[PDB]
């Protein structure tokens, strides 16, 4: 390479970030307030659900049994299952991605133990919180070669300064790299909407009451007063107690001249607006009240678009950064590696589908090796139609085989 | 093993996740407890605590291998999994807990 | 040639711009602002998900078994697969497109290095950002030559200064090139409708605490005070505390003598515009919410005309200025190459097409081999026919021998 990786910075935008409350751990602290609101939590929710409920399988590098071997041992390692339960270290990965998510980025240690089949292992990943996260240090051309922490050891035994990992023991999550090894919050288009629909609630709030209850006044001889102060207190804490005046006292509430103005619209479309940021292409907030279009199947297959970039942007950190740490000891000779991937799902075309599978299953349904002839007819088949009707797991098989 | 070491989740006024002075530590517990006594937070957690329960449990062996069919045979026997989810005594205690 | 390529410039025009604060630099700091807008957010994930998602596979220059062999060299250098999450470069294209989307072009460093099977293969492609374009670098035709850099190395050890990069070592990515070599960022045209978003905003703001808190006032006699500042700041503040007045002090709050204006209307057809601007035929602010069309999925249709205009646009540089500077090295008579495509997806015609797919294989059923004499039946449909099956993949078939 001629050309070292670069920031993105240029004018008031330093490392893709232009507001300098959202600069640096500042911005941090921005995104984990945004946490306890309670839209933020439900969109997060969805979104950190369907990654997960993605159907992860193991593709290997190719149909070389070799091949199929080390795919069928990273497929062990993790666990992979029909739910995405997994082993431990599997879900560790998906909450390492959360934070990347939510702040920018996040890492793990990996760390490797010797197993019972003399290979080495997965032992555990250890969780990296961008809050303890220093800065990434940089070689001369500007790639990434370590990451610098301090924080607090759990518990309060020690305060750690300056700890120094380098990079090939890590696993890095970052949230839209635009090239320069930078990552962003998920949560930055958000913020304006965030802050409107708080400051939205502090206006409501202050007006609901006056209109609710009624500004007192009372007037009152340029001579005169307990009982005065008592008279407007007791207006609005004790209604029923009813008010004696004399003749030359005049009891008014404010005349405000209009009905209070309706807020809730303008602050549903913030308050929405929220998840709208987030690519969420279904309305979060009205939910399945109102009038509404009828083929809500389609918003949801819509929002898909944004899920599945996500679940492209988690396997290919697991990709880079795992799956070569796990293989290359066991096959030091290995140039390709297995690969984690999932299931596109985008439509419901599951009736269609099954449909197919009953007329390729009769189709074969005279043959003497029934399992066999239908995976070969699967296979030829034009992509549309092979795809729908999901994976044909010959790693998944490999493992199976007792 | 690990060179680096479990750190708490704090940053300036974030202490072990938490910047609400209100909800941290047992304190935060209590306004938690207080919230049981909402219909709409009872509703919720009756909905989302029944819907866990009826999850259709099973017990998946480490592999195909008889000598892991035979172990996973004794976790099903011990939990008492079943297809309603009742189970013996024990398994509807671990729900309990998890709540 | 004996036509240079000349610029798109005319009197206030100038590089296909007429706008002062959207010339050059300038301009790209207007459209980095805009990634901060929730709907042109929304909006992007939603495209560049979708471009993404197509289905992307590699044809061979012909049907030839050398077209093929070379075709399934590039399928394995990219990792092609079913969700098209393929190796680390391949995704690393799509994010340096999205840069020339946004900004109107972007760019990335190709880097070789020997494989283990004695083939230059792909080493990496190292991306170029337009914040760190100083300019392209033109021959005397007009035509891209080099591009010039300027910008700090990742993590601060030092500025380099007017690096100049040769065309041949880089892909570059346009988006809508008029064919002058000078791309277009994508919001161009929904800048009119964020800047109306946002004066909008400021004025509604401006308009709701009138309404909902009142503007109080206070006479007094001319005689005439701590008190009367007082009053008109709790009536804002603290609307319980209440009002005692001497009988010659009058309050009231300001009559603005209408109800508000409803100004959402207004606000979502500026805040929608932002997206319909970018092409999408369906409302991205009021989404599923309200009275609206049955057939929503035929404006996601519509949808997909724009989308698919950006995959050849993404395909076309791929195929340009990638694919041959990785065949060329291997194959060096190499005159025709594969190409990097992807699966039109205009219309759910998929139980019309799983139907007509059962009846194919019910008619080759008693076959002595059904996979070959299914693909000739196939490759015979007519095209409208042949096509809703999706692809019968023969780079795939090599690949996976």
């Amino acid at each position: 390479a001629s050309v070292p990786v670069m920031s993105t910075s240029y004018d008031v935008v330093v490392d893709r970030e232009f507001d300098e409350l959202l600069q640096g751990k500042d911005g941090l602290l921005v995104y984990h307030k945004m946490l306890s609101d309670g839209t933020v939590k439900n969109a997060l929710n969805y979104i950190f659900g369907r990654i997960r409920s993605a159907k992860w399988y193991v593709e290997p590098a190719s149909t070389d049994p070799e091949d199929i071997a080390i795919a069928a041992f990273i497929h062990a390692q993790l666990g992979i299952d029909d739910a995405s339960v997994g082993k431990y270290p599997f879900g560790r990965l998906f909450a390492i991605y959360e934070n990347a998510y939510i702040y920018g980025m996040a890492a793990g240690e990996i760390v490797l133990t010797l197993g019972a089949d003399g290979k080495l292992i997965l032992d555990k990943i250890v969780p990296i919180h961008p809050f303890n996260i220093d800065e990434v240090l940089y070689d001369e051309e500007g790639g990434p070669k370590a990451l610098k922490l301090s924080g607090e050891v759990k518990g309060g035994s020690q305060f750690v300064s300056g700890l120094e990992i380098p990079i090939w023991k890590t696993v890095v999550f970052l949230h839209n790299d635009d090239g320069s090894f930078t990552g962003q919050s998920a949560l930055r288009a958000a913020v304006p909407h965030w802050l409107a629909k708080r400051a939205l609630i502090l206006l409501i709030n202050h007006g609901l009451e006056r209109f609710m209850i009624g500004v007192p006044t009372l007037t009152i001889p340029k001579s005169v007063w307990e009982a005065a102060k008592e008279i407007v207190k007791n207006f609005v804490q004790k209604p029923r107690h009813g008010i004696i005046l004399p003749d030359d006292w005049k009891f008014d509430t404010v005349d405000l001249k209009s009905a209070m103005p309706d807020a809730i619209p303008y602050l549903t479309y913030h308050d929405a607006g929220i998840a709208r940021a987030l690519g969420i292409d279904f309305n979060t907030v009205q939910l399945n009240m109102g009038g509404q279009a009828i083929n809500i199947g389609e918003f949801v297959s819509l929002t898909q678009q944004t899920i599945i970039s996500l679940q492209r942007e988690f396997a290919s950190a697991v990709n880079l950064y795992l799956i070569p740490k796990l293989v290359l000891p066991n096959w030091p000779s290995a140039t390709r590696f297995p690969r984690l991937t999932f299931e596109m799902e985008e439509r419901n075309d599951f009736s269609a589908a099954a449909n197919l599978m009953g007329m390729l299953i009769n189709a074969v349904k005279d043959s003497e090796d029934i399992p066999t002839e239908l995976k070969a007819l699967i296979d030829a088949l034009p992509s549309k139609m092979r795809r729908a009707l999901g994976v044909v797991d010959e790693v998944r098989e490999a493992v199976r085989q007792p | 093993g690990a060179s680096v070491p479990v750190m708490s989740t704090s940053y300036d006024v974030v202490v072990d996740r938490e910047f609400d002075e209100l909800l941290q530590g047992k304190d935060g517990l209590l306004v938690y407890h207080k919230m049981l006594s909402d219909g709409t937070v009872k509703n919720a957690l009756n909905y989302i605590f029944g819907r866990i329960r009826s999850a259709k449990w099973y017990v998946e062996p480490a592999s195909t291998d008889p000598e892991d069919i035979a172990i996973a045979a004794f976790i099903h026997a011990q939990l008492g999994i079943d297809d309603a989810s009742v189970g013996k005594y024990p398994f509807g205690r671990l729900f309990a807990i998890y709540e």
